[PDB]
């Protein structure tokens, strides 16, 4: 019944081993490598959410009276698009539930691509040969920005038309071109008819459409560069130590899967997001105090606080003082693309890297990492500082002059810092190679010296003093509990004791479990010497 | 555009047939059933997953995932309920000149409430366009699209 | 490879000889416990019997709030004002208890019952073969000569 | 520079070996195993040209009065989707264009499928190993038909509109889940306000993405089982005679590309399609006469006037005359779907089919399509019997009566005559191979006889009557000019000759050549004889 099935789909696809060798791809084992599947699986539910919630959206700017499940604003003279929006929570059945958790999906996805990004700028692994995935990758991210900010605009809300109104005329105050690119974007005057529409066409089409379609490319590249690992234990730059696909990583993978996707669904019901029905119909003289893009859209609105009014007037044309700030994310997004590049030419090494390397042997790009991370905080704290200032009781003039200097002296702090710190981890890893763990056990010698026990990872020459190993790449344990020298020794629940005769085997079991996994590891490293003198 | 594009299209096919070269080629076909060797190892490769996984013993464990599978299933899937509706609850508020929403009223049920209904003749009339000091707007006021009509009409 | 010694091999032997066909080596290869009818088993399965029981109750529950429940809009001042406002909470409190639990049952089933493994595999990349760029320039450059 | 653009492509990706294989998959060269590619390039005029389409067109029911460029329609109250369609083409300079592209794209696409389906089907290509393709096909076929009527019924015109009258009392008076079906898809009564919005995202992203994914997956799974081919010379069922991928392949696949893109491209100007002005807005109470669906869909509504009024009444309760045409239709599409089991079935034929064969070979099952085909064709005509019967002076009475029985006569004869025309065709082949090509050179023996020269193409005995050849499976030659005995033998223009010495040294070379193309199809025939003795 089952071995008939294959039987007859071998026999016609001829996939026996294309399908072993998919099934005994290795993955590295490390919880960085996971960071990833976030990001993929808030997709999914993104997509899928979405889809749910085009069936009860009509994307028109034709205005209406609105008479439907919310008692207040009946009679208010609404966009259609507002109105469908309002009925989606308070007239469809666990309406207000799937739109919750389109937005926490939007806002999880964004920040499941950037904190990726920074697991594979910190390790290094767009190095070569991996750098379209970077390229791809930067593109990706940004193109999840623009898709969560025309997703937001669609309800055509107040607080949302407020983003719309900023965007168009950042657009319009362009030089030379700026009036007939905003004019043939929005099809005229802002708003205009056919403003919803193409944003709706683009954010369920468009967007989606390209994304899926990079997302495919990105995965397909990766599996066909089999991952990449940190130095370590047997572990080479022509190998990959791991775990098989199946059955242990698929399972892990459905696991992990479900918990964000039930994680997704805790927060869709239990904490409010984009509350719509306060906000009133959007109306150009109608403004509130916070109005705030959202998380990820907060870097440009606090790039255009902080900009002065540095205006250019030339005769008959003028050059807005926003127009600095363009440039300015320009240059952000470029140095953001072209990092592999400018990378490899100030370190002159391209030379096709497939071990990780820890961001502490890395200090002028980790601080780098951490410079530029401080920009990125700052602005996204200038671009919600209204709310810094009155709820942190903070002058906003202050905060304005504060995002102004700090994005000079912020991250110059924070490379001095980050460069020093990388370089005290470094100097604290050396030590115990060269000496030895740093045991707790501070005996008095009969001379009164007070000493420390060394416990050395390597073989001494004649009294104590360990032959200093070399630096390997790899993670050295710093504390005595690193090697089990803490682990319980006594089996059985927690009332339980567990009897004698049974306990007796298993700590002997795991005990010639472990000398095996040792012998092994210390195998494979003896192999990859003799191999690599050849 | 057909000129251009049709005209490209003739003169790339014409050269195919008019400069490049007269090809037979002869592929070997590599299809059907797989090798034996690969074959018997696809099938002891999944049959050691299985096995060693120790999921087959568990007779509890695997009957209580079903379960929990097909109920997270329908957990996913029942926002989709949200799109049942029932056709026999009438629309919300008092029953207007379409009906009730149902299949039983036809507007011509208000007849049954004690209003007099008229027999509407459609004059099709369209919207008036008034030009002022504030542009041109398109204004229904004195327009009927529904008459009254007589016995003698 | 003849079909006779074929049958010459364990059904190991023919998933190690499997394994190794796509340059992937199976070391240390471990059974959860190699004991007969230890506690220690019956706890492994009690802990994943306990968050599939959860989830099943989380699902089930889920099911019974989305049907019966007041969900319709209810205004400030009206009596069931309450019952509305904990519709969308509960919803999220279920199905984020029924998925989860599914997640957390299907995680502890791995690392309790499924066995350690390391596989090493080889890796090829680089700049391909020396004869299968020799004869990708020759035919692409026959092709357009 | 271009070895060095190679360089870095290959020293990333390891690919020289990969696409080696992919530039060197040979494909059989037949006209017919090119009616495949038309739908691909139709569809593929259809994303583009439907995605430019959804800037300009708002998909709402909400009514506005109208004040565009049509002045004709000046003041009348319509939708907002109608109002946005007669903006397209009223209003977008080259608007009208791209619409009747898209339409004119919409009815190639779906006459390609069929004809490529009847490609498939006669040459008997669904056969193992090619199921899953015949029914991702079948899937293809139906899920264009309804896109093709989703996309249609957009502009909410009241030719449109009566065909989604039509879908939705269809669906109402279904037996059990009739009216509860009829809510949860409409979102109420027909019509809706949700209605064209559930419409335009089934139409611009849920059916494309289904198609373009199955579409995909057809094509991968084509070229991964290389093709099938005609049993010609030299020709087995582990090879592949034909023409490597480049330079021979890829080209000739952009030009038929082109000539594709630019046929639509005319017939968007040259034709009207969909006069959407000439129609009004959609009104519950007004109609046209006819009033068809398209093309595609004719058969559905072909099927609902032949069915006579053979209603059930139960105890309360009502089963439609419409009902049995859906049993009807339902019959047709599952008889379609799963046509290659019921091949099997009843021709005992399990094994692995490579080489194709000529209709005329397979009696039954030509005979079995044409049968369905007439069948479908009465279908697409009687769903338009009323504009048949104005223009053709025929009593429409007497075409509904047409319909009815030459559904049961019309197909019966189908199947007699092609039969025995396929006998006929067979016969014809066998007297070429036994006696010869019948050249038409009659003379006369000095007794009197007069007597046709015949070419035997096989080895002749010593008593005139030549062994004959047994069939091969492939076409032989009826005329003398197929053997190039009518070939003309001047090398020139159309005015004046070439010099000699260049004219007698072409047909040389010629000569030589054809002589040398026929040796290698010997020479493949002979070793493919030693291949199966084994
Ligand atoms: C359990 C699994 C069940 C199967 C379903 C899973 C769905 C997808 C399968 C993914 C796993 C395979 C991954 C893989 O890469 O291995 C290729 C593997 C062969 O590997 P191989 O022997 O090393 O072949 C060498 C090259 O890969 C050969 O390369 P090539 O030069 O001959 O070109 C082939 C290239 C195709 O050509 C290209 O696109 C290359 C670009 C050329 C540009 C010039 O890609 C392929 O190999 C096509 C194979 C996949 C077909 C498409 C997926 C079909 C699923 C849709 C059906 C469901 C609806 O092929 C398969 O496994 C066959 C796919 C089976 C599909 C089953 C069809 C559905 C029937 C279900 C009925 C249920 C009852
Ligand atoms: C022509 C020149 C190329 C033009 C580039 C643009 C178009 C891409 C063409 C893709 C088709 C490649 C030909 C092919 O199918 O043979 C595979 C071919 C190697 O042949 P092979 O050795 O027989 O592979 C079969 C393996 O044994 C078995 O492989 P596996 O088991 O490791 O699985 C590999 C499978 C994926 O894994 C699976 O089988 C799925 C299994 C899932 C089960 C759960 O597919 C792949 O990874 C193949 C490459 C797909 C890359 C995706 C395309 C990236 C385009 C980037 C542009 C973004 C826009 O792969 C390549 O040559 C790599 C493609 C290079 C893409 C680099 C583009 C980056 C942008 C730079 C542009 C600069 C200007
Ligand atoms: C060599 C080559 C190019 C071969 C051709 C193969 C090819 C293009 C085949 C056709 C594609 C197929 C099989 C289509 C199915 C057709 C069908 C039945 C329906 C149409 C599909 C459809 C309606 C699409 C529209 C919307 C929709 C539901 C989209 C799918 C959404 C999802 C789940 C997207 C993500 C999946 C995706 C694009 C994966 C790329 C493939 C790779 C290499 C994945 C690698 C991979 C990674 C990297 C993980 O991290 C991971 C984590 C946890 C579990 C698994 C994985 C995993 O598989
Ligand atoms: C793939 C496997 C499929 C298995 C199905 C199991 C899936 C579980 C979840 C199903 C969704 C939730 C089920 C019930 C949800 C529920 O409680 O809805 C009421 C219920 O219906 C009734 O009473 C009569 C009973 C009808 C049965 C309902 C159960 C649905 C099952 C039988 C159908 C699916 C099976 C088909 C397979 C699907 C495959 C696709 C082909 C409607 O009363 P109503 O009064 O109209 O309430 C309106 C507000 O809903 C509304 O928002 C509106 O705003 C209000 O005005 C109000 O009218
Ligand atoms: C982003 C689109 C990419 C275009 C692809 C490039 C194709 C090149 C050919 C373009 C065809 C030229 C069409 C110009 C049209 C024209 O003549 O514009 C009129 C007055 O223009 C002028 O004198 C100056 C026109 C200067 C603009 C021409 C731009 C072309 C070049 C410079 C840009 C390079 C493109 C870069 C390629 C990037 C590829 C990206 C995919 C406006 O009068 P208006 O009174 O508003 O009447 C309106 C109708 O015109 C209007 O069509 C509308 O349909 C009506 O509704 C009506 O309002
Ligand atoms: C759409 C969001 C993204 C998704 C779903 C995604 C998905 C993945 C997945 C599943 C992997 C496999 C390995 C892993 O989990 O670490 C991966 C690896 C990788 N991604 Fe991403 N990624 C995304 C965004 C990015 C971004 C923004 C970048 C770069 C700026 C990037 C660059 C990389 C690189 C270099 C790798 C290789 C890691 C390695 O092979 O060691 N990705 N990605
Ligand atoms: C690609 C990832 C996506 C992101 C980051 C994203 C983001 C968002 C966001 C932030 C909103 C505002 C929701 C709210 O008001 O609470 C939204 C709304 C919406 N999205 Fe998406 N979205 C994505 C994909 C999709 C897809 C694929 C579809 C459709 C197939 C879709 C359809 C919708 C619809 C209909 C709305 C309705 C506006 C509303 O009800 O609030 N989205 N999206
Ligand atoms: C969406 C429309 C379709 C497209 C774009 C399409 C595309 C193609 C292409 C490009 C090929 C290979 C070239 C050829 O033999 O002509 C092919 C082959 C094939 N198609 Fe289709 N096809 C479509 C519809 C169908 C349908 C409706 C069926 C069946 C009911 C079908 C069954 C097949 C089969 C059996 C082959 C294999 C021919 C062979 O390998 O001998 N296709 N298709
Ligand atoms: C299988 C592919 C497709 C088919 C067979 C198809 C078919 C049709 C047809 C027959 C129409 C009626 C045209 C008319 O009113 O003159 C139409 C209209 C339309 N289609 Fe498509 N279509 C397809 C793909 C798409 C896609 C991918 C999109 C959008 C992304 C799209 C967007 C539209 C829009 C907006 C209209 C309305 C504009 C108008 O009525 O003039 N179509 N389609
Ligand atoms: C060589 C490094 C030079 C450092 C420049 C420091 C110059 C500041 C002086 C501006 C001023 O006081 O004149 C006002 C003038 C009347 O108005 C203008 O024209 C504005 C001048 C445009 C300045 C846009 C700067 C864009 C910033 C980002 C692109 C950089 C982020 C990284
Ligand atoms: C077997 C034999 C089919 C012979 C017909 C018998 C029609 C006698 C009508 C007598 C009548 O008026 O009684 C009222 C009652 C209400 O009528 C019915 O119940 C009959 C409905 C059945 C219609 C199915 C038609 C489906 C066509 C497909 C079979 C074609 C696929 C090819």
């Amino acid at each position: 019944s089952l071995a008939t099935v294959g039987n007859n789909l071998d026999s016609r696809y001829t996939m026996a081993s294309g399908i072993r060798r998919q099934i005994n791809k290795v993955f590295p084992t490390h919880w960085s490598f996971m960071l990833g599947e976030i990001a993929l699986y808030s997709f999914i539910v993104l997509l899928l959410t979405g889809v749910y919630l085009t069936l009860f959206f009509d994307p028109s700017i034709t205005k209406v009276i609105y008479d439907g499940g919310y008692l207040p604003l009946n009679g208010v003279e609404m966009s259609r698009a507002y109105a469908t929006a309002l009925d989606i929570s308070f007239e469809v059945r666990g309406g207000l539930f799937i739109r919750q958790m389109h937005h926490w999906a939007a806002l999880l996805f964004v920040v499941s691509m950037l904190v990726h990004m920074l697991r594979i700028f910190f390790t290094g692994a767009f190095r070569r040969p991996r750098e379209a995935n970077w390229i791809i990758g930067v593109v990706l991210i940004i193109l999840g920005m623009a898709e969560g900010f025309m997703g937001y605009s669609l309800p055509d809300d107040l607080l949302s038309g407020v983003g719309l109104r900023i965007m168009s005329a950042i657009i319009v105050g362009l030089p030379i071109i700026g009036t007939w690119m905003h004019w043939l974007i929005f099809g005229g005057d802002f708003p205009s008819d056919l403003m919803l529409d193409r944003f709706y066409i683009a954010h369920v089409l468009i967007i989606p459409a390209i994304l899926l379609g990079l997302i495919a490319a990105h995965l397909a590249l990766v599996w066909y560069q089999k991952h990449t690992q940190f130095p370590g234990a047997g572990r080479t730059e022509n190998n990959v130590i791991g775990i098989r696909i199946m059955p242990l990583f698929a399972v892990k993978a459905v696991a992990f899967g479900l918990i964000v996707f039930g994680f997704l669904a805790l927060l869709a019901g239990v904490t409010t997001i984009n509350a719509i029905w306060n906000l009133g119909p959007y109306n150009p003289s109608q403004v509130s105090a916070g109005s705030q893009p959202d998380v990820y859209m907060l870097w440009t609105d606090g790039a255009a606080r902080v900009m002065p009014a540095w205006e250019l007037y030339l005769g008959n044309y003028t050059i807005p003082a926003v127009f600095w700030v363009a440039v300015m994310l320009g240059i952000l997004v470029v140095l953001l693309v072209t990092y592999p590049f400018i990378e490899r030419k100030f370190t002159g090494d391209d030379a096709h890297h497939n071990l990780l390397q820890r961001p502490r042997d890395v200090p002028v790009r980790t601080s780098l990492g951490v410079m530029a991370l401080v920009f990125y905080i700052l602005l996204t704290v200038s671009g919600g500082n209204d709310v810094y200032a009155m709820q942190f009781h903070v002058s906003l003039n202050a905060m304005t002059w504060i995002g102004r200097i700090g994005l000079i002296v912020g991250p110059a702090i924070a490379y001095f810092i980050t460069y020093r710190l990388c370089i005290g981890l470094q100097r604290s890893d050396r030590e115990v190679l060269e000496h030895g763990i740093e045991t707790g056990i501070i005996k008095q010698m009969p001379n009164g010296a007070f000493i420390e026990v060394h416990q050395p990872l390597g073989p001494v020459d004649d009294h104590g003093h360990p032959i200093p190993l070399p630096y390997a790449g790899a993670a050295v344990p710093k504390q005595m509990n690193q090697l089990g020298y803490a682990e319980v020794e006594t089996r059985g629940g927690f009332f339980g004791p567990d009897p004698e005769d049974i306990r007796a085997k298993a700590k002997e079991i795991e005990h010639a479990n472990h000398i095996e996994e040792a012998n092994t590891l210390r195998a494979l490293n003896e192999a990859n010497i003799e191999r690599d003198k050849n | 555009s057909g000129l251009c594009i049709l005209s490209l299209g003739f003169a790339v096919v014409l050269y195919v047939k008019k400069f490049i070269p007269e090809e037979i080629a002869v592929q070997r076909r590599h299809d059907g059933p797989s090798e034996e060797v690969d074959r018997r190892t696809i099938v002891a490769l999944l049959n050691d997953s299985w096995q060693t996984s120790t999921l087959g013993r568990r007779k509890l464990i695997m009957g209580l995932a079903g379960g929990g599978a097909v109920l997270a299933g329908l957990t996913i899937i029942a926002p989709m309920g949200g799109m049942i509706k029932n056709p026999w609850n009438p629309k919300e508020g008092p029953m207007d000149v379409q009906g009730d929403g149902t299949l039983w009223t036809s507007g011509w049920t208000l007849v049954e409430n004690d209003v007099k209904v008229y027999l509407g003749r459609d004059t099709a009339a369209i919207a008036e366009s008034h030009t002022d000091a504030t542009g041109e707007h398109w204004s229904t006021t004195g327009v009927s699209r529904l008459v009254r009509m007589r016995p003698e009409d | 490879y003849t079909t006779q010694e074929l049958n010459a091999m364990s059904n190991e032997d023919l998933a190690r000889l499997g394994t190794e066909l796509d340059d992937v080596t199976i070391a240390y290869r471990k059974e959860r416990f190699p004991i007969a009818n230890d506690p220690a088993e019956k706890r492994a399965a009690r802990a994943v019997t306990f968050w599939l029981v959860l989830g099943i109750i989380g699902g089930l529950g889920f099911l019974a709030t989305y049907i019966f429940w007041p969900w319709e809009y209810k205004a400030h001042g009206d009596e069931g004002l309450l019952a509305y406002t904990l519709y969308t909470p509960m919803l999220g409190i279920t199905s984020g208890l029924c998925i989860l639990s599914l997640g957390f049952a299907v995680v502890l089933y791995v690392k309790k019952f499924i066995p350690e493994e390391i596989a090493v595999q080889r890796r090829h990349d680089g700049p391909s073969e020396e004869v299968d760029r020799r004869t990708i320039v020759a035919l692409l450059n026959d092709s357009w000569q």
